[PDB]
DNA sequence: TTTTTTAGTATGTTGTAACTA
DNA sequence: TAGTTACAACATACT
């Protein structure tokens, strides 16, 4: 259960090997790589048959069981590929990992991909079973703060030469898609066999595909990115995201921000954010944040975020990603007009 | 589902026509809410099912009653929302209408019971006209509102109008003592705030509603001095809220109506808070408070899922822009 | 087998309808000719007619006799008719059957032949309210039917309707009746039942109909009911509220002065006594409307209410005719808000609160 | 402001107020 | 005796009113012999979507040779207007929208037509089909057969793919105007033998509203009311419309504050016996038509001729503003009318509110 | 007779291919160099050339000369390939076949080695028109292809795939095909069928195209037919203007420059078309909502409205921020009170009039 | 590092299990 | 002795 990275995975398992491997994430693209890496690391050790298999509450507990049984003492070579549950793991799951834990032999392999596991599902019983006869990995996709330096390396594994242009552009054109970015390297060395790509050639041949999620778009709106907040609502709405899970996490901020500045006129903020158990990381932000909106703008953005949500409600209006670019804009700083507000 | 004493009148006129053969086989009966309108349709539905009935009351002994009182009768169908949902939709209203066209299964009378009309969607209230309107032999069907006007209009001129007057305000109060121990001015505020309905009043007074507009009046009367209205969103955000909004309309109409000059109000119990409105707030300014308070109390009963805390957040928030200097106000429209 | 006035008289023939006159001499016209249509829509508010009317066309397509204006009433497929059990007419409610293969099988069954009559008609009722695909499907076979095959449909709300459908059929605007035509009807039924009844009782009664004679009969048969078996102007009044003398005009006046006291005052004892509170408006408006047209001109005023005349008169003299505007446009927002105030009194006080502050 | 503009703001009527008279292309007068 | 419609359809290029340029794109078509393999008509109702489809296919398949002018005399051609021509396959994607019906359609494509040089698939409100059917055809409609034409109707093209529309030659149709409806209503019933006016003929092609099959179903109407005549008291009755010129008087009467005059007219209306909303709405049109014209002389149109100078005088005369204020004070009656006790008294309250708050002739205030 | 432009001027070689230079480049490369992956993607606009760059790429494979990035076009594969009829190719409408229990009689078939070509080719066409167990199955075969067989995959919807699918596949996303290349192709291909034409309905045609080449053949041969054999722009003109549905727009220009004639000539075209009055407000207002974000900010518009972003941008710059606030509030009220007018047609009429000439007068 | 969702009614496609012609 | 009907899961459109 050691936590490692999947660069060095290829090095743990030059090294040596183990019965099982447990690696956790929700990035496609390294889960895929990884998986490879044990199949071909597998495959030359003299594995023959390998198998594929999902688990989830879904699935039969006692097909899971039969699973398990299936390894006897005298067998080939065999590698089975399991996947944890979407929503995740429980109790019951619990007792066929262990049950599999007791039932294991150096010919049969396990392997779980999926989410990160909760705190609360670290101290389960299998999980501690496992404790030595396993390795872990992360698979988590890089931010946009720790992606550049992701991209660079990347590509100096394919011995390309990257300007500090060029990687702003991937990451601008490719965040939070690292399927689409790996494949737009693989394209970009095809088209050049120089090796050497400069802005002008990579903006001919890279396209606009990027995912984002609610709470990055509430993160630019404390910040004041007004380019980001626009652009995550064309990604979100292209994408098909609801609207009315969008309303929801920028009400929660919202409403905090309102309160923390009526009622830090006569007290310390520090105080406030300790005893609303605000996260450190996001200290700095809602810091910055108060001191840039007013309490006038706040009234507003209240104002035009209760006639957005009930226009939506029963008027059943189409023009609901209409208000949200507007409110965007409104927390942002920049002066806005009436008659937009407030109808 | 009490019987009241004032509900013996009104139910032997009723099965009078029953019992003389020319009923009419729709009755829409509107009554505020705690009259014990159930109660009377539930005799009536039991007489109507009792298979020898001796004068007016059921006899209780037959194979009917038997069944009745098990609460499982062949012939007897109840339309209510589930317990999750908030209205009635219309795949239950096509599932009744299709066993009605059945024979009886056990040969009597058929007995329709819908728990509130208002509740119908649009879809389900037109399904139920044509049945309704031409209902085969021996289907009888009761109805209950709180306000026919809000019913379909279609829908309402099927069935016959009966209405329930509540009784006299010194008989009500004089029942509610006995019933419980508060002071006449306690009694009378209570009656009052529930539209001199008894048994409403009783609801308040035997749940822990009491204690929550206690609560509201000491948060209100300390907000009006200093104008810091964004503090009653403790006493409001509740699962409740249009119950309470109700008690603070109530509050800012009797301060309304002292103003002016005025006898009757309607919370007699707590003259010091009523005092406060009216010296710190401007006649005007209590009508557009009070013309909001009604409006968004409708919203959150009318609209199906909208946000409760947003919506009391951004009134509070409202109210105290009104009374800052050089503000218009709302005007009614139409 | 007893049963309600609205079900007991409905029309079995032409003759016996009350009013629609156009719609009834465009139908008979049309039958004597030989003008026949494929489909006929029926349109109007509530209570007018439209299935009987329909039901009554059916009855002459299908005569024995013949195709005639004036169906005989005795033949085999006129009494099954008025029963409800003839084969041809299959009547369908679309309030019930908006699934669209529920319209799906109905298309497939009228290929096929009449079984006896010489037209299969197919009455459909609450049409205003099929799924779209459900008016879709009906717009091939509706453009050009088979030789043997009506459509008859009626609707209260056309407007939900889609264009393409109204475009293939006759429409029929149905008209409400009059308060006069109304009141005859009703003197006829009770006459027939030999059933006591006093003039202003069924003024009262059609004046409330509001132009539906289904409301009408309703109405009726509620004061029979709790009229003791007949019908008086007094047990009529108690069953609506009425105001009786000047229960009215007493609290406009306080209204327009702008005393506080007495206009709570007069709401108070209003209340303990118990009247409708929307009954209260409508006459407050109209006396209004009267003092309005006083102001037009002198003569305007009716010699019948001769009782108030001076008190009327004297407000006409005393308030500008712009402030009469104020208040009726202020108590028309109070009706139109009363059904959705907390309490009906409590709408009412709003109402009279917000007039109060016209005053200077 | 005067009672004719007031009273018709309270009666729900708003008045339009000529902006552009080139738009107009007639005798207006 | 048979419906008007029904029994008179266009059996030739020649008997279509309008939409000359959809004719002379397939005339010529058909002439150079340029013929595509997927059509698509859109437009309103009744403008003649299914008729001109239907012509196509008779020349298409007509004995003589692929001709713009059918003979209509030839096997071919006698069966297709009887609507039971073999290789003409008519489909409602109505009643047949589930893909399982699109499959077996494009089985049966491939077979060779019977008798006809084409076998045309004619597909009648097509955006009716599901999302699955769509995409079925998809693939067989860019690349037919050499001896299949494709044929779609559809009212609301926006429903259709964008995929579906590049694959098609798309041909949009135009409303009818009131001269063509006109013209072509006084044809039918000179040919059926029946007495008309000129002035009840321009009242149901104004109530047609750009379309032909909405002014034949009223002319039905209209001939039954009549006993077998069409007369303009017939025809006006029918449509529960006034004459503009009692509708004009009123107007005229209350600019000038002429209350007594207003209500002689109320009184005549109601006698009448025409719906009071009908009032409110001519005078909110005559008040509109009054702006249009103060806008531009060239708005009034000519169906109002009888009236022209009328109501070029109150233009010229009354102010723009006073026509604002005039119109909304209507509007605002017309959203409280049916609140009113009675239907006279809100009309009568909704007057005499103009006449209180005349610009410049307001009723006298007391002291 | 004489064919359809669009089937008869199928692309045939590399070269024919107009634009997509940056999908073209890389394919030849591949080729030239061995480095060939198992399966292929594209994704594009309708008609941008997905399916004929796929047909190109399957010849070039299964070539007699060898895997060339120029095929020969002459060798009797080359030409079966063309016509259709080549055993080693096998085309797939996914669209018509969509479950699961036809794709199985499909993959059966993948082990059998190719019988005269050095490929088997598997095209599938609407491949995002497969159930759930489809993608299952393709998965299953995808996962261990044999070294002689290769999968093109063409689709319009790559977001409907599973992700599972879209990692074991190098997809290739084609471009808008632009302005001047339209037109220049157009140009190309009347020419060499001996049509007259004039540089300027070339210029209506390629705008009208909107980035699909299909689209403009489409037009082209349609205004061939109205102009009786020749493409004069006259004709084609009169062709646009019976198609046009940018009325909400043209009404907003006209508006600010103040034309009462060219504002009721475009309600009477609106009217003939038979548009729905309601809508035309409700895309008006948008119109408005939207110029007057750019003003705030330049970046408030977005690529989903490139076609008229010129016109946009205009606006925005000319028109004070204050006039755009009042006309956006002229059409709210107007809005309000379009049902108790007495017609729909004059309801609109009325409320843009008031637009023109005429402000509220607002409290105080 | 951890937080996200209005509700009702109607239509269409694919896959699996139980009961009847 | 094998097919049809009914039920479950997933996706889309309009109010
Ligand atoms: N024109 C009429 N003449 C005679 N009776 C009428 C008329 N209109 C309505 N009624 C009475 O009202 C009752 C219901 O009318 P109905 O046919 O249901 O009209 P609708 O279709 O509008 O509901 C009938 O039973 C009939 O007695
Ligand atoms: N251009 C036209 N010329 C002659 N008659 C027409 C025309 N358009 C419509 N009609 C008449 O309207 C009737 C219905 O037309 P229809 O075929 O339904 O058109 P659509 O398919 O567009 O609804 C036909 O009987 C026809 O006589
Ligand atoms: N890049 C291109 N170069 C030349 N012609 C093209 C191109 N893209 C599309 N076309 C034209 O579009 C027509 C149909 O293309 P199609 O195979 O439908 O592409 P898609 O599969 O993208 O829809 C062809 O006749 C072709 O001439
Ligand atoms: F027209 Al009805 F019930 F009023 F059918
Ligand atoms: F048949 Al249509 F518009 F009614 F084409
Ligand atoms: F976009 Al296509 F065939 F229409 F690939
Ligand atoms: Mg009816
Ligand atoms: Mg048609
Ligand atoms: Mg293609
Ligand atoms: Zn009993
Ligand atoms: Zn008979
Ligand atoms: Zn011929
Ligand atoms: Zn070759």
């Amino acid at each position: 259960m050691i936590r490692l990275y999947p660069e060095q995975l290829r090095a743990q398992l030059n090294e040596g090997l183990r019965a099982a491997y447990l690696l956790l994430g929700n990035d496609p693209l390294l889960l895929q790589e990884s998986q490879d890496a044990v199949r071909q690391v597998a495959a030359a050790q003299g594995f023959e048959e390998h198998h594929t298999f999902s688990i989830d509450p879904n699935t039969d507990w006692n097909a899971i069981f039969s699973l398990c049984q299936a390894m006897s003492l005298f067998a080939s070579r065999q590698t089975l590929l399991l996947l944890l549950p979407e929503n995740g793991p429980n109790a019951a799951i619990n007792e066929q990992l262990l049950t599999l834990t007791g039932l294991l032999h150096d010919d049969l392999l396990l392997i779980v991909r999926g989410n990160k596991l909760s705190k609360a599902q670290e101290n389960a019983a299998w999980f501690t079973a496992l404790a030595n006869r396993s390795v872990q990995v992360t698979c988590q996709t890089p931010e946009q703060a720790q992606l550049p330096r992701w991209v660079a390396a990347r590509a100096k594994q394919l011995n390309l030469e990257l300007d500090d242009a060029a990687n702003q552009v991937l990451c601008y054109c490719y965040e939070g898609n690292l399927l689409a970015l790996a494949q737009a390297l693989e394209r970009l060395s095809l088209l050049w066999p120089d090796g050497k790509l400069t802005l002008p050639r990579v903006e001919q041949a890279v396209n606009d595909a990027a995912h984002f999620t609610p709470f990055h778009w509430v993160d630019a709106l404390l910040m004041g990115k007004s380019k980001r907040a626009l652009h995550i609502l064309q990604q979100l709405r292209l994408e098909g995201s609801e609207p009315v899970i969008l309303l929801r996490t920028l009400q929660r901020e919202l409403l905090l921000l309102v309160n923390l500045k009526r009622q830090s006129a006569h007290t310390p903020l520090r105080a406030l954010f300790d005893k609303h158990r605000v996260w450190q990381n996001r200290r700095g932000m809602m810091g910055e944040a108060l001191n840039r909106l007013s309490q006038t703008q706040l009234r507003q953005a209240v104002q035009l975020l209760t006639r957005t949500e009930l226009t939506l409600k029963q008027d059943y209006g189409q023009s609901v990603w209409a208000e949200l670019e507007g409110l965007s804009l409104l927390l942002c700083h920049k002066p806005l007009a009436d008659v937009f507000i407030d109808g | 589902m009490r019987w009241y004493p004032w509900l013996r009148p009104d139910f032997e006129k009723l099965v009078a026509s029953y019992q003389a053969g020319r009923g009419h086989h729709a009755l829409l009966i509107q009554a505020l809410p705690g009259m014990g309108d159930d109660a009377l349709i539930y005799a009536l539905s039991r007489y109507l099912l009792c298979q020898q009935p001796q004068g007016h009351k059921s006899c209780g002994h037959c194979r009917g009653c038997q069944l009745m009182q098990a609460g499982t009768h062949p012939d007897y169908y109840t339309l209510a929302p589930e317990k999750g949902k908030n209205t009635l939709g219309v795949d239950a209203v096509r599932e009744v209408t299709e066993k009605l066209n059945e024979h009886a299964r056990l040969g009597g009378a058929k007995v329709v019971w819908v728990t509130d009309a208002a509740l119908l969607t649009d879809a389900a209230a037109n399904a139920l006209l044509k049945t309704l309107e031409e209902p085969p032999a021996e289907t009888w069907f009761f109805l209950a509102t709180r306000e026919p006007e809000r019913l379909l209009a279609t829908l309402r001129s099927r069935c016959r109008l009966h209405y329930l007057a509540p009784p006299p305000e010194q008989y009500a109060v004089t029942w509610l003592s006995r019933e419980v121990t508060m002071s006449q001015d306690a009694l009378l505020a209570a009656l009052r705030l529930s539209a001199g309905s008894p048994g409403a009043a009783l609801a308040l007074f035997q749940g822990d509603n009491w204690q929550a507009r206690e609560t509201l009046c000491q948060a209100l009367a300390y907000s009006v001095p200093s104008g810091d209205w964004y503090s009653l969103l403790a006493a409001l955000n509740h699962e409740q809220a249009p119950a309470r909004l109700h008690w603070l309309a109530t509050l800012l109409m009797d301060a309304l109506k002292r103003h002016h000059g005025a006898a009757q109000v309607t919370n007699v119990d707590v003259p010091g808070l009523v005092a406060e409105l009216a010296n710190h707030l401007s006649p005007s300014r209590l009508q557009a408070i009070l013309g909001d308070v009604c409006h968004i109390r409708e919203q959150l009963m009318s609209v199906t899922g909208i946000n409760r805390e947003l919506l009391i957040t951004d009134l509070l928030l409202r109210i105290e822009h009104y009374l800052q200097p050089g503000v218009v106000l709302p005007v009614p429209h139409l | 087998s007893y049963q309600v006035l609205a079900r007991k008289w409905r029309p079995q023939t032409f003759a016996d309808v009350v009013g629609q006159e156009h719609v009834l001499t465009a139908l008979a016209n049309g039958l004597s000719l030989g003008r026949i249509h494929h489909a006929y829509l029926f349109s109007g508010t509530r209570g007018v007619g439209k299935t009987s009317i329909a039901r009554l066309l059916a009855k002459g397509l299908n005569c024995e006799t013949g195709i005639t204006a004036t169906p005989c009433g005795v033949c085999d497929n006129c009494r099954e008719i008025e029963q409800g059990r003839f084969v041809d007419l299959i009547e369908i409610d679309a309030a019930s059957r908006t699934k669209v293969e529920d319209t799906r099988d109905l298309l497939d069954n009228v290929q096929y032949a009449p079984a006896r009559g010489r037209f299969k008609v197919y009455l459909i009722d609450e049409v205003h309210m099929l799924s779209r695909h459900s008016f879709n499907a009906l717009l091939k076979t509706l453009e050009e039917p088979p030789e043997h095959v009506k459509f008859l449909l009626a609707t209260t709300d056309p407007q939900k309707l889609p264009v393409t459908i109204l475009s293939r059929c006759l429409q029929f605007h149905l008209k409400a009746l009059d308060v006069e035509q109304i009141r005859h009807q009703l003197e006829h039924i009770l006459n027939e039942e030999h059933i006591a009844h006093e003039p202003r009782a069924l003024q009262l009664l059609a004046r409330a109909a509001e132009g539906s004679l289904r409301d009408a009969l309703s109405l009726t048969d509620q004061a029979i009911a709790s009229g003791d078996g007949q019908v008086s102007t007094q047990a009529v009044s108690a069953m609506l509220g009425t105001l009786d003398d000047d229960q009215a005009l007493s609290l406009v006046e306080a209204m327009v002065e702008a005393n506080g006291e007495r206009v709570m005052a007069l709401i108070n004892e209003a209340a303990a006594r118990g009247i409708e509170w929307e009954a209260l408006l409508v006459e407050m408006l109209g006396l209004l409307h009267r003092i309005a047209m006083v102001q037009l001109s002198p003569a305007a005023l009716g010699n019948d209410m001769a009782a108030i005349e001076l008190r009327m008169r004297e407000l006409a003299r005393t308030i500008p005719p712009t402030d009469i505007q104020l208040y009726y446009q202020t108590l028309l927002i109070g009706r139109k808000e009363l059904p959705y105030a907390p309490d009906r009194r409590m709408g009412v006080e709003m109402t009279l609160l917000r007039a109060l502050a016209f005053h200077p | 402001t005067s009672r004719r503009d007031w009273q018709l703001q309270q009666l729900g009527i708003t008045q339009w107020s000529l902006r552009r008279p080139g738009a107009l292309q007639g005798e207006i007068a």
